[PDB]
DNA sequence: TAATGCGAGCGCTCGCATTAGATTTTG
C-alpha cells in the first residue's frame, strides 16, 4: 500500500481491513478500560483523543488545545482513580481544567455506573450503547464522514457508518445468545475485546484498471499477461506444514485408515504446494517474475526455496537480475527505471548528489533528472530538498534588535544561568532565550531532592532558636526527635504530595528522615569542633533581599544585574582579623575543580566568597579575610572495612565520610580554627592537616589569600566576557570535553561541528594560567 | 574423500557421539553425509521426518536443508527409478531441521492442552516483555511496601541506595532471570539458603565455595614462592620471606591456621629489578590478608549466619515476581523465549508420585537420531529437552552432538561448555560401552602460518583453570589447505605506544593501503588483489567502532560496521521522534522547537526568538501561533510556520484514524525528511535508521499496547534503559563465527577486560548460588562475605576462559594473513615484564601470570617473547613485529541554487511529464449494483428497538409476495393469504413481515388493466438478474476520456410477453397518499433512469424491444406507465 | 456468535471433558473448536458420527487413539450441544 | 580497584587519604 501509493500504482487486494484502528472501536474499547483499570489517566485520554467525547457545536480546535493542556497536567499530578470522580493566569488555566474534565468525566463516569450495576449480558450491553448514543457517536461520525469525502476519501468515509454496523451487530449477536446469562466485565470485556478484533470492513470493490495483488492459494486470475511472485523464500513459498487445529496431522492420517475423510490439513498440504505454485508460474501469458527478499524485516537472514533451484534447472542459462534501493549498483538502463515519477525522482537523485561528492562517478541519468527538476515550477521544493547535499547545522548569530527585546533592557544574571552559557552558548538561548519548558513528570527527580534537605535544615534552626538551642547542645536523642518532625511539617508539601501519593514514597519518607537525623549529628559535632560561627544563613544575595545586587557594565550598553542565593556564611576571629568562609550544602561527593572553574563550569562558591569578602567592611564594619570555600556532602553513608569494628570505631569511620572538600586558606590558624580538635596529623573535619612543626602538609587543599584573589578576579572576567556575548546575541553551538539536545541537533560528523576540549589540570597549571591572564 | 575422523563421525552408530570439531573441520559437509547415507541407503533406508537436527540459527538450518536437496537429486540421477529417493525430497519441508526454540514451538502447538497454554498464544520480543516485567515489579513493590512487613524493609534499606529503591528491582529481575537457566528454577531459587545456613561451629574446608579458596590460596602462595626464587636466583633477605613462605604452603589446607600465621607473620637492572619480585610477594601476600584473614574464620561464619533471614526475604520475593510475572502473560496470551523451553520441558516430563512423559515418548519413537550443532553454548535446559527427546541411556542412543569447547564464546547468556567438556572426559575414542568421541583436527580452510601462529600462542596460554581444557595434539589445528607456498603470510603485531585509537586506527589503516598499492594477491583457483571486501578488522567491543570507521574512510574506502545503539542520540531519530510528539501533545516546547529548528521546518534562531516575542508567558506552542494569527502572508517565517502548522493538523487528525507505522510513513512523504537525510553525510545510515523506527512501529502493533502515547513511552523504555559493495567491514568478534576472511585485523589488544560484573554488593552462580557483601543498615557497615571473594575468584578465571577462546576465534577466522594490533606506554618495560613470565619450560606458561592477565596483550606478549626452549623457539611461526612510537567545484555551487549544464537528458523529461492515458478509468468500480462485495451502488440494537417493522422492512416483504403470487389466475383475498401463510411456513417471510402485509394492497394489483394482463399472456417470469456493460461515462458524465465498459447489475421485476409485445413490471412501495395525480411526476422521474436502464439491458441484450413499462404502488394501488 | 455460544458450552458442560477440561479455559481454545465444527459440517459429520468415532478409539490399546478419541469425545459433547441450541430457529 | 603522594618511624618501611583511569560480548 505504502509503495505503490508513492510510486502512484493503482491496486487491488483480496484481504479485508480490520477495524481496531477505527476511532469508534477505539473509544468502546478505551471506555472500558477506563473503568476496569480504575481510571487510569492514559486510557481517559485514549477516549477523550477519538473525540467522540468532546462536547457537542464547540470548534474542535480549542477542545484539542484543552484536552492536551488536561493531559499534561494529569502526568505531572498523576491524577488517577478517583481523583476524577472527586489570580488571572491561575483563574484562565484552572477554568479550563474543570470545564474540560467537566464534560469528560459525566458520560464516561455515568458508564460505569449503569455498568458496575448491571449484571447480565443483554444490560451490561445496553449500558454501552446509551453510552454511545448519550455522546451523539452517530452524529460526530456522520460529521467526520462528510471531512473525509470533501477532501477526497470517500473510501475512508464509507469505513465510519460501515464499523457502527458492526459493532451494534456485534451486540445483538451477543445479547442473543447470551443475552439472559450472568456475567461481569471481565469475561464480557474480553469477549468484546475478541469481538474487535474479529470485525472487518468490507471488501474494496475492484476498479476497471487495477494491479491485482492477491495471494497464491484461492486467489484466482484470468488474461493475466504479467504475474510477480513474491516471497520465493525458504519456509515460506513450499509454506512449512502450518501446526494448528485440534486434530494433528497424525489423528488425520490415522482417520483416514478408520474410512473417515476430514480436511486434508497436515502432510497432503504440502504435496499439494507444488499444485498451486505450477497454477502460479503458469497463470502469465508473457511474463512470469519470481522474486525472493535477501535480508529479513529485522536482518536476519533469507535463502532462497527449493523452487529457484528448480527454475535453475529448467533454465540453467537465465540469469537473474538485483532489485536494489541503490541504483549505482545497476547499469545505466536499470538505472532509468528509478524516474518514473518526481517524489521518487527527488528522493533518488538527492542520494545520487550525495554519493557523488564522495567521489564517485555516479550515471548521468540523474543530471538529465536534476536539470529537469529545477526547470519547473516546484524548483524551490526540490532545491530546499538538495540543500540536503551541503547541510552544515549552522547557527546564526542573533541580530541586535533580537536579543535586545529578547534578553530585555537588563540582563538579571545568575550564577547558574552564567554556568549554562559556559557550558554552551546555545543552551542558555533555549532556557533563558526562547523560555522552553519540559514535561513535568509524578516523578521525584534528584535535584528537587535536595530542596528538601535545605527547607528542613533552614527549618531545624528555626526550632533550635525558639528553645534557645544550638547544633552543639543537641543529643543523638533529640537529633532524631528534631529531623523527624521537619519532614513531617514538610513532606506534604513537597513535590504534589508526591511523597503522600504511594507507598514506596512513604518509605522514601522515613529514609529522606534518616539521612537528616544523621547530617544533624554531624552538624552537632562539627559545631563542637569548629570555631566558626555563622553569621548569615539564605542570605539574600541580589534582587530583593539582605544584599546589594552585584553589578556589570560593559562596552555596548550592558547592563548585568546578577542575583543568587548564599547557603551559609560563616565568621571566625583571628589574629589576622576577621575570617570569613562560605559553606553549601550538596549531595554530591566533591566540591572544587579548578580545571571546572577555569571555564566557568563551576563559579557558584568563588562568587559568593566575594561578596561576603567585599561588603564585609561596609557590611558589619571590619575587613574580611577569605578562610576558604566548603561543600558538605548530605548523605547516609555505608562505610567499607575489612578490619573488625566495635561501634567506637563505627561512629568515627561515619563522621570521617562527611570530611568537607573544597578550598581552604594555606595557614596554620585557619585550619585550627576549622578543626580545633586536630593538633598534629589529619583533619576529619576538613581536608587539611599538621606536621609536627605545626606547618600544614602538602595534601592540604589550601592556597595562599593571593590565590583567591586571582581565582575571583578570573571569576569576575568571567561574568564579564561571557556577559557581553549574551548581548552580543551570541547562540553559537559548542559542548565540551542536555535537555535541549534534541533542539541542539548537535551532529560530530557533520563538519564545522566541534567538541571544545577541556584539559584536565593539576590546580597549580590552571592557577599558574590565571596568573598570566594580566 | 574424507579423513578417517570425518568416515568416522559420519558412519559411527549404536551410541551417543561428541564430535569436538576444530574451526574451519568442515562439520557441516560430514553432517549431511551422514544423514544422507541413513536416508539415502541400500540396506535399510529411513524417512527425512525420522530425524531431530538442531542448529543455532534457522539459516543454517535452511542451508542444510538445501545440501541435503543437492545431493539428493545426485543421488536421484545415479538412481532414476528411486520412489523412496524422491519421497525423501518431499520430506525435506516437513522434516525437523531448525533451532531448538523452533522444535520447543511445534512442541507447544501441539501438547498446548497439557499445561496452561493458550494455543494461537504469542512469544513477545524480549523488549514488550520486559516491559511487562517492570509493570508487575512495581506492581510487586508497592504490595510489599504497603503491606509493612518487618523483613521486606530489612531487604529493601540493604540493598537499596536509599534515598533511591531502584536497585533493588533489578537483583530481583537479575536472580529471577538467573534461575530461568536451570530445569527447575524454583528449587534451584529455595536453593540459596542452604549456603548461609551455618554455624560457628562449621567446617569451612569442608562446604562447597571454600573450593576455590582453597584453589586460589594455592595460586598466590605458590605465586609468591616463584616469585621469590627467581629473587634468590639473581643474587639472605629472600630467605627469611622465602622460609616464612614455605611455611606457609605446609598449612595451605588449614584456613583456621593461616588466620593465625598470614596476618601476623607476613647491576642497576637486576638490582633494583629483583627488589620488584620481592614487592611482589608483599603485594600478593597482603591482598591474600585482606581477602580472607582481615577478620577470623568464626567471624566470617557469623556474618554468614546472620544474613540468611534477608536471603529467605529475597527468594521469596523473586518467586512471587515470577508467579504474577507469568500470570500477566496468562492474561495477554504470552510467553517469553524462556518460557519456551520451560513450557517445552514442562510437556515433556509428566512427573507424579520424574516421568519422561508420553509427549516425550512420543518423540523419542519418532526420531531414530537427533543431531545437535554449537554443542558448547548448549543449556541445561536445552540439555535436560535434548535428554528427553533422545531415546535410550548414553552407552546406547541416538545423541549425536558437535562443537568445540575452545569455540565457546557465550558464557554471559548462561551457555554452559562444561556440559560438553564433561562428557568429552567422559567419552572413549573408541565407542566401548560408552559414548564415542571423535576428534576433527584437520583445517582444510585456512594457510599453514595462521594454524601455527594460532597453534603456538594457545599452547602457552590455554591450559588448567585459565584454558578449562587440555591443549594437546588431537586439539591443535592440522594443515589440510592446498594453498600454494608464498610470502608475507607471516602474523604481524603493530605495537603501538582518547587518542590512543586515533593512532591505532591509523596503523591499522596504513598496512592495508600497503596491501593494497602492493599486490598481496589472495588466493584451482586464481589470484586476485585486496578488494577491501577480504579484508576484516576485529574488535571485542565497538565503543572504538564508529572512530575507527572515520578515518579509515578520510582516506580511501569507506568502512562498514554493523552498529547497535547510539540509535537514539541519532540526530534523525530525535527529530522524528520530536515530531511523533507534537503530533501527540503540541503543548511541548523543547520537541516543538526541535521540529521548527530541524531542515523540516528550519526557522533560523532570529525567527525562533522571533517567535517568542509574541507571547512570552504562553507555552511555546501559543507563541508560534500567536505569530501566524496576526502575521503578515508575505513573511517567510509565517510561511514556514503556517506549512508546519497546516502539516501538524493534517497528521493530528491522521493519527486518529490511522496506525502509528502508518501515520510514520505519511509524516516521512509529507515532510521528505527521509529523503531529504539521504543527501547527507552518512546519509545511507540515517535512512535505515529513520525506516528502524518504522519498523519498529509495526513490531509495536502487534504488542499488548496501541495508540500512539503509548508508542511514545514504549520507545522511552527502550531509551531509559538498554536501547554487494567492497568495503573494510568492521565488527566485532563475537559476531565472527563460521565466518571468514583471507586478512583480519584483531586490534585493542592492548586494552583491559571489562571486569566490571565483579564490582557489586553481590553475585549470581550456577553452582554456588547467591552472594553477597554483609550489610548492616543501623549501623552503617559492610564488608564482603567468604562466599562472595570466592565467587569472585572463580567468576574471574572463567572470564579469562572466555576471553581467551573469544581470542581463539578471532584467529581462527583467517583465512591467509594475521595483523595483531595492541597498545601500551613504555614499549620497553612491560617486554621485561614479558621476560619474567617466559622463562619457565614446559611451554604452558605460569598459571598464576595468566590469571594476572588484564589486556589481551598479556596473553600474545609473554607467549610471544620466547618465540624469536627447543620446540617453542623453533616452532614453525612466522611473525613480524614493529615497534611504534606511536607519533609518526561549479557543479556545486550550481547545484547550490540552480542548476548545472547529457545522453539521458531527452529521456528523463518524457518520463517525468508521463501520464497513464487509462488513468481516468483506474479509479471507477468494474460492478455497480442497481438495487456480492466486488460491486458497488444509525442502526438500533434489535434488543432496544421496537418492536415492529419499518417501511423498507415492510416493503421488502411486499414484495417478496408478489414475486411468489401464482400466475396461473387472479387470487381472492384469503388465495393472497394462503400464499403469504406458505411464505411464512418455508420460512421466505419474518413473523413480523407476515403480520406487516397489506393483503388488500397485494390483491389489487391483479384487478388492474395492467393485473390481468400479467395473468393472460403466453409467457412470464419475475425475479430476472442481469448485467449490463456499459461505457464508463455513460453513467459517469464526469469522466468523459475512457471508453472502458462497467458493469451495472439488477433485478427486473416482472416480464410478460403478450401478442403485442414485451413488457417490462415494477413493484414500489413508495409513500403517495397522505392525490396521486401530483406524485404521478415526481416518482416517475426518482425511478426514470432506473427502467431506461432495464429496458436497455433487455433490448441490447436480447435484441428484443421493451415496448411499455409500468409501475405499481402498494399505497392506494396505483399504476403509472413509462 | 459460534463462539459466543460455544463459550458458554465450555462452561457449563467442561466438567465431562476427558482431555481438554485444562484447555477449556483458555480463550484461543474456543475459535479451535468453532474451526473444528465448521469442518465437520463441510465433510458432512453429524455429532453422532463424531460420537460414533469417538468410541471406536475407546478401549483399543494405542495410546494416541485413546487420546484422540478422548478429544473427539469432548468435542461430541459440545457438537452435539451446539446443535441443541442451534436447532430449529438458528 | 590499584595507585601515588605525603608523613613519619627507621634507601628502607606502614599507614592514611584522594586521584586517576579506564567500561562489553547478543550467534
Amino acid at each position: 500500500k505504502e509503495v505503490f501509493a508513492d510510486y502512484e500504482i493503482p491496486y487491488f487486494i483480496d484481504g479485508k481491513a480490520s477495524m481496531l484502528n477505527h476511532p469508534l472501536i477505539e473509544f468502546i474499547r478505551s471506555s472500558l478500560d477506563v473503568l476496569k483499570g480504575n481510571w487510569r489517566y492514559e486510557a481517559v485520554f485514549r477516549c477523550v483523543k477519538t473525540e467522540l467525547l468532546f462536547p457537542l457545536n464547540e470548534p474542535k480546535a480549542k477542545v484539542r488545545e484543552q484536552v492536551d493542556q488536561l493531559e499534561n497536567y494529569c502526568i505531572a499530578y498523576g491524577i488517577k482513580g478517583d481523583r476524577w470522580t472527586k489570580t488571572d493566569q491561575e483563574i484562565e488555566m484552572e477554568n479550563m481544567l474543570n470545564d474540560t474534565r467537566d464534560w469528560i468525566v459525566p458520560p464516561l463516569f455515568q458508564l460505569q455506573k449503569r455498568m458496575k450495576k448491571a449484571k447480565t449480558v443483554q444490560e451490561k450491553a445496553e449500558a454501552l450503547y446509551r453510552y454511545l448514543e448519550e455522546t451523539d457517536v452517530p452524529l460526530k461520525l456522520d460529521q467526520e464522514r462528510q471531512r473525509a469525502e470533501d477532501d477526497g476519501r470517500i473510501i475512508e468515509a464509507q469505513q465510519h457508518q460501515q464499523a457502527w454496523d458492526a459493532v451494534i451487530q456485534l451486540l445483538e449477536e451477543f445479547v442473543e445468545m447470551m443475552g439472559d446469562d450472568e456475567i461481569s466485565l471481565d469475561l464480557f470485556q474480553q469477549m468484546i475485546e475478541a469481538g474487535a478484533e474479529s470485525l472487518t470492513f468490507s471488501l474494496i470493490p475492484p476498479a476497471l484498471d487495477q494491479v491485482f495483488v492477491g495471494n497464491m492459494d484461492l486467489s484466482r486470475m484470468y488474461g493475466t499477461s504479467c504475474t510477480f511472485v513474491l516471497g520465493a523464500n525458504d519456509g515460506v513459498l513450499p509454506a512449512r506444514p502450518d501446526e494448528n487445529g485440534v486434530l494433528s496431522d497424525d489423528d488425520r492420517e490415522w482417520l483416514k485408515t478408520i474410512g473417515v475423510e476430514l480436511s486434508s490439513g497436515g502432510r497432503e498440504r504440502l504435496l499439494d504446494e507444488h499444485f498451486l505454485i505450477y497454477m502460479a508460474f503458469s497463470s502469465p501469458s508473457d511474463r512470469l517474475y519470481v522474486s525472493y527478499p535477501i535480508a529479513d524485516a529485522e536482518g536476519k537472514t533469507l535463502l532462497p526455496s527449493m523452487i529457484v533451484k528448480r527454475l535453475e534447472e529448467l533454465f540453467p542459462h537465465h540469469k537473474e537480475r538485483l532489485l536494489t534501493n541503490e541504483p549505482e549498483q545497476v547499469s545505466d538502463e536499470e538505472q532509468l527505471m528509478y524516474v518514473v515519477n518526481k517524489s521518487v525522482a527527488q528522493s533518488f537523485t538527492a542520494s545520487q548528489l550525495r554519493l557523488w561528492t564522495r567521489e564517485y562517478d555516479i550515471s548521468d541519468v540523474w543530471w538529465s533528472t536534476y536539470n529537469v527538476l529545477m526547470s519547473e515550477q516546484d524548483r524551490l521544493q526540490s532545491k530546499k530538498l538538495f540543500s540536503s547535499l551541503f547541510f552544515r547545522n549552522e547557527v546564526k548569530q542573533l541580530e541586535r534588535s533580537v536579543s535586545r527585546q529578547l534578553y530585555g533592557e537588563r540582563i538579571q544574571g545568575s550564577v547558574s544561568r552564567m554556568e549554562t552559557f559556559n557550558a554552551c552558548p546555545f543552551s542558555h538561548f533555549a532556557s533563558h532565550g526562547l523560555h522552553l519548558k519540559e514535561r513535568q513528570f509524578f516523578k521525584l527527580e534528584a535535584p528537587d531532592i535536595g530542596q528538601l534537605f535545605h527547607s528542613s535544615l533552614k527549618l531545624i534552626s528555626d526550632r533550635l532558636r525558639d528553645e534557645k538551642l544550638d547544633w552543639r547542645d543537641l543529643t543523638k536523642e533529640q537529633c532524631e526527635l528534631f529531623s523527624y518532625d521537619a519532614v513531617e511539617r514538610l513532606a506534604p508539601k513537597l513535590q504534589k504530595e508526591i511523597l503522600l501519593s504511594s507507598n514506596r514514597h512513604y518509605y522514601v519518607k522515613e529514609k529522606l528522615q534518616k539521612i537528616v537525623t544523621r547530617v544533624s549529628g554531624i552538624l552537632s559535632e562539627h559545631a563542637k569542633a569548629s570555631g566558626f560561627v555563622p553569621i548569615g544563613l539564605e542570605l539574600g544575595f541580589g534582587g530583593k533581599g539582605p544584599l546589594p545586587p552585584l553589578t556589570f557594565q560593559l562596552k555596548n550598553g550592558c547592563t548585568m544585574e546578577l542575583v543568587g542565593r548564599i547557603d551559609r556564611v560563616d565568621k571566625a576571629e583571628s589574629s589576622k582579623g576577621l575570617l570569613l568562609r562560605i559553606v553549601a550544602y550538596k549531595s554530591s561527593d566533591k566540591g572544587l575543580d579548578l580545571a571546572e572553574v577555569y571555564y566557568g563550569l563551576a563559579l557558584q562558591m568563588l562568587t559568593y566568597l566575594d561578596l561576603s569578602i567585599t561588603h564585609s567592611a561596609d557590611w558589619l564594619g571590619m575587613r574580611a579575610t577569605p578562610a576558604g570555600v566548603l561543600y558538605f556532602h548530605i548523605h547516609d553513608p555505608m562505610i567499607q572495612s575489612n578490619l573488625p569494628l566495635g561501634l567506637d570505631e563505627i561512629e568515627q569511620e561515619i563522621f570521617k565520610k562527611f570530611k568537607m572538600k573544597g578550598l581552604l586558606l594555606g595557614d596554620q590558624e585557619v585550619v585550627r580554627l576549622m578543626d580545633t580538635t586536630l593538633q598534629e596529623g589529619r583533619s576529619n573535619i576538613i581536608n587539611a592537616g599538621l606536621k609536627k612543626d605545626g606547618s600544614l602538609r602538602s595534601d592540604s587543599a589550601a592556597v595562599g589569600e593571593k590565590e583567591f584573589d586571582l581565582l575571583t578576579k578570573h571569576v569576575r572576567r568571567t561574568f564579564q566576557e561571557a556577559g557581553e556575548q549574551i548581548t552580543d546575541g551570541r547562540v553559537s553551538i559548542e559542548p565540551y570535553k542536555c535537555a535541549f539536545k534534541s533542539v541542539c541537533q548537535f551532529d560530530e560528523s557533520l563538519e564545522e561541528n566541534e567538541y571544545r576540549p577541556l584539559k584536565a589540570e593539576k590546580d597549580k597549571t590552571i592557577l599558574e594560567w590565571i596568573k598570566k591572564e594580566a | 574423500t574424507w579423513t578417517d575422523d570425518q568416515w568416522n563421525a559420519i558412519v559411527s552408530t549404536g551410541q551417543d557421539i561428541l564430535v569436538a570439531a576444530a574451526a574451519g573441520s568442515g562439520k557441516t559437509a560430514v553432517l549431511v553425509e551422514r544423514m544422507i547415507r541413513k536416508i539415502t541407503a541400500e540396506e535399510n533406508p529411513i524417512d527425512v521426518d525420522r530425524l531431530l537436527v538442531v542448529t543455532f540459527t534457522n539459516a543454517s538450518a535452511a542451508e542444510m536443508k538445501h545440501r541435503i536437496a543437492e545431493a539428493l537429486e545426485k543421488e536421484l540421477v545415479q538412481r532414476p527409478g528411486s520412489l523412496h529417493i524422491r519421497r525423501q525430497l518431499s520430506l525435506l519441508n516437513r522434516a525437523s531441521i531448525s533451532t531448538l526454540h523452533s522444535f520447543c514451538l511445534q512442541v507447544l502447538k501441539k501438547y498446548y492442552y497439557l499445561i496452561d497454554l493458550d494455543p494461537g498464544f504469542r512469544i513477545a520480543d524480549q523488549t514488550e516483555g520486559e516491559l511487562i516485567g517492570d509493570e508487575v515489579l512495581d506492581e510487586l513493590f508497592e504490595d510489599e511496601y504497603a503491606k509493612g512487613e518487618k523483613a521486606f524493609f530489612e531487604l529493601v534499606d540493604r540493598y537499596t541506595t536509599d534515598r533511591h529503591d531502584l536497585d533493588l528491582q533489578f537483583l530481583v529481575k537479575q536472580v529471577y532471570e538467573y534461575s530461568r537457566s536451570h530445569p527447575n528454577p524454583e528449587a534451584w531459587l529455595e536453593s540459596f539458603v542452604h549456603l548461609y545456613d551455618v554455624s560457628e561451629k562449621s567446617a569451612i574446608e569442608e562446604l562447597p565455595f571454600y573450593q576455590y579458596v582453597k584453589e586460589d590460596i594455592a595460586m598466590v602462595l605458590n605465586g609468591a614462592k616463584e616469585k621469590l626464587l627467581r629473587a634468590l636466583e639473581l643474587t639472605d633477605n629472600f630467605l627469611d620471606d622465602l622460609a616464612q613462605i614455605d611455611e606457609l604452603i605446609q598449612h595451605q589446607d588449614d584456613f583456621s591456621e593461616l588466620y593465625k600465621r598470614v596476618p601476623a607473620v607476613s647491576d642497576p637492572a637486576l638490582l633494583d629489578e629483583a627488589t620488584d619480585l620481592r614487592n611482589g610477594a608483599k603485594k600478593l601476600l597482603e591482598k591474600l590478608k585482606t581477602d580472607y584473614f582481615t577478620r577470623s574464620p568464626e567471624q566470617h561464619l557469623k556474618s554468614l549466619a546472620e544474613m540468611k533471614p534477608v536471603i529467605e526475604t529475597l527468594v521469596q520475593l523473586v518467586i512471587s515476581y515470577g508467579k504474577r510475572f507469568e500470570a500477566a502473560k496468562q492474561e495477554k496470551s504470552i510467553i517469553d523465549f524462556s518460557d519456551l523451553e520451560h513450557y517445552c520441558l514442562a510437556i515433556l516430563t509428566a512427573e507424579n508420585d520424574r516421568e519422561p512423559s508420553e509427549a516425550a515418548r512420543f518423540y523419542q519413537e519418532q526420531f531414530h537420531e537427533v543431531l545437535v550443532d554449537e554443542y558448547q553454548d548448549t543449556n541445561l535446559v536445552q540439555e535436560s529437552i535434548l535428554q528427553l527427546v533422545t531415546s535410550g541411556p548414553e552407552e546406547t542412543g541416538n545423541l549425536f552432538m558437535v562443537g568445540d569447547v575452545k569455540q565457546s564464546i557465550y558464557r554471559f547468556r548462561l551457555a554452559e561448555p562444561l556440559l560438553f567438556l564433561s562428557k568429552y572426559k567422559r567419552f572413549t575414542e573408541s565407542g566401548e560401552g560408552t559414548g564415542r568421541k571423535i576428534d576433527l583436527n584437520k583445517n582444510f580452510r585456512s594457510r599453514a602460518d595462521i594454524l601455527d601462529s594460532t597453534n603456538f600462542l594457545f599452547k602457552q596460554l590455554m591450559g588448567g583453570k585459565i584454558g578449562e581444557v587440555d591443549y594437546d595434539e588431537q586439539a591443535e589445528l592440522k594443515l589440510g589447505a592446498a594453498y600454494p607456498d608464498n610470502d608475507e603470510t607471516e602474523t604481524e603485531l603493530l605495537l603501538i605506544d582518547l587518542e590512543t585509537v586515533q593512532f591505532e586506527a591509523k596503523a591499522i589503516a596504513k598496512e592495508i593501503r600497503k596491501l593494497i598499492s602492493s599486490p598481496f594477491k589472495v588466493y584451482k583457483k586464481t589470484h586476485r588483489n585486496i578488494q577491501y571486501r577480504d579484508i576484516v578488522i576485529l574488535l571485542r567491543s565497538m565503543p572504538w567502532a564508529p572512530q575507527i570507521m572515520e578515518e579509515l574512510r578520510a582516506q580511501g574506502i569507506p568502512v562498514y560496521a554493523n552498529l547497535t545503539s547510539g540509535y537514539f542520540e541519532a540526530v534523525e531519530v530525535a527529530v522524528a521522534l520530536s515530531v511523533l510528539k507534537v503530533i501527540d501533545n503540541p503543548y511541548q516546547d523543547i520537541p516543538l522547537a526541535s521540529v521548527l529548528r530541524s531542515p523540516i521546518v528550519g526557522a533560523d534562531e532570529n525567527e525562533l526568538s522571533l517567535i517568542r516575542l509574541e507571547n512570552k508567558k504562553a507555552p511555546y506552542y501559543e507563541a508560534m501561533k500567536d505569530y501566524l494569527a496576526a502575521g503578515d502572508r508575505s513573511d517567510e517565517l509565517y510561511q514556514k510556520l503556517n506549512t508546519f502548522y497546516g502539516h501538524l493538523q493534517k497528521w493530528r487528525a491522521f493519527s486518529k484514524n490511522h496506525s502509528v507505522s502508518e501515520l510514520i510513513w505519511e509524516v516521512y512523504r509529507d515532510t521528505k525528511y527521509m529523503d531529504y537525510v539521504g543527501g547527507m553525510p552518512g546519509g545511507k545510515q540515517r535512512q535505515a535508521n529513520l525506516r528502524v523506527l518504522y519498523d519498529r512501529a509495526r513490531q509495536y502493533e502487534s504488542t499488548a499496547f496501541r495508540g500512539l502515547f503509548r508508542f511514545l513511552r514504549f520507545i522511552e523504555r527502550m531509551q531509559e534503559r538498554g536501547d554487494q559493495e567492497d568495503v573494510v567491514r568492521l565488527m566485532t568478534i563475537h559476531s565472527s563465527k563460521g565466518l571468514e576472511f583471507p586478512v583480519v585485523f584483531v586490534a585493542g589488544l592492548g586494552r583491559n577486560f571489562n571486569m566490571m560484573d565483579l564490582n557489586k554488593s553481590y553475585l549470581l552462580d550456577k553452582e554456588l548460588g547467591f552472594g553477597t557483601k554483609y550489610i548492616h543498615p543501623q549501623l552503617r557497615i559492610s564488608y564482603p562475605t567468604l562466599p562472595l571473594i570466592a565467587m569472585k575468584k572463580k567468576m574471574r578465571r572463567e572470564l579469562l576462559s572466555e576471553e581467551l577462546r573469544v581470542l581463539y576465534v578471532a584467529l581462527t577466522r583467517a583465512k591467509e594473513k594475521l595483523f595483531l594490533i595492541g597498545s601500551c606506554k613504555d614499549h620497553q618495560k612491560q617486554l621485561a615484564k614479558w621476560q619474567a613470565s617466559a622463562s619457565q619450560t614446559d611451554w604452558l606458561l605460569p598459571e598464576f601470570d595468566r590469571y594476572q592477565a588484564r589486556t589481551y596483550l598479556d596473553f600474545i606478549g609473554p607467549a610471544l617473547a620466547r618465540h624469536r626452549h627447543a620446540d617453542i623457539s623453533g616452532h614453525p611461526a612466522r611473525f613480524a613485529v614493529q615497534m611504534i612510537h606511536s607519533y609518526d567545484s561549479e557543479r556545486l555551487e550550481a547545484i547550490r541554487r540552480g542548476e548545472p549544464v547529457f545522453a539521458f537528458d531527452e529521456k528523463a523529461r518524457e518520463q517525468l511529464s508521463w501520464t497513464y492515458p487509462h488513468q481516468e478509468v483506474t479509479q471507477i468500480r468494474t460492478k455497480q449494483s442497481v438495487s456480492d462485495e466486488y460491486s458497488g451502488r444509525y442502526r438500533r440494537p434489535a434488543f432496544m428497538m421496537k418492536k415492529g417493522l419499518t417501511a423498507a422492512e415492510k416493503g421488502t416483504a411486499m414484495h417478496t409476495v408478489m414475486q411468489h403470487i401464482p400466475l396461473s389466475h387472479v387470487p381472492s383475498i384469503e388465495e393472497a393469504e394462503q400464499t403469504v401463510h406458505r411464505l411464512y411456513e418455508k420460512e421466505l417471510l419474518t413473523e413480523e413481515q407476515k403480520d406487516a402485509i397489506d393483503i388488500e394492497e397485494i390483491v389489487q394489483f391483479f384487478h388492474t388493466e395492467i393485473g390481468g394482463q400479467l395473468i393472460g399472456a403466453k409467457w412470464k417470469d419475475r425475479e430476472i438478474p442481469f448485467s449490463l456493460a456499459l461505457p464508463a461515462k455513460e453513467i459517469y458524465p464526469d469522466a468523459h476520456e475512457a471508453d472502458e465498459p462497467l458493469l451495472v447489475q439488477g433485478i427486473i421485476d416482472c416480464l410478460y410477453e403478450t401478442e403485442d409485445g414485451l413488457y417490462l413490471l415494477a413493484y414500489k412501495s413508495d409513500r403517495i397518499e397522505g392525490g396521486f395525480e401530483g406524485a404521478a411526476p415526481i416518482l416517475k422521474k426518482r425511478y426514470e433512469t432506473q427502467i431506461q436502464l432495464y429496458t436497455k439491458a433487455v433490448e441490447q441484450i436480447a435484441k428484443t424491444k421493451v415496448k411499455g413499462c409500468a409501475l405499481y404502488f402498494f399505497d392506494g394501488g396505483h399504476i403509472l406507465t413509462l | 456468535g459460534v463462539q459466543m455460544l460455544l463459550r458458554k458450552l465450555i462452561e457449563e458442560h467442561k466438567q465431562e471433558f476427558k482431555v481438554y477440561q485444562k484447555a477449556s479455559d483458555k480463550s484461543g481454545f474456543t475459535a479451535q473448536v468453532e474451526r473444528m465444527l465448521t469442518e465437520f459440517k463441510r465433510y458432512c459429520l453429524e455429532p453422532e458420527d463424531i460420537r460414533r468415532m469417538a468410541e471406536s478409539g475407546t478401549a483399543s490399546e494405542y495410546r494416541g487413539e485413546r487420546v484422540l478419541s478422548e478429544k473427539l469425545h469432548d468435542l461430541s459433547i459440545l457438537y452435539q450441544q451446539m446443535e441443541k441450541s442451534l436447532a430449529d430457529q438458528y
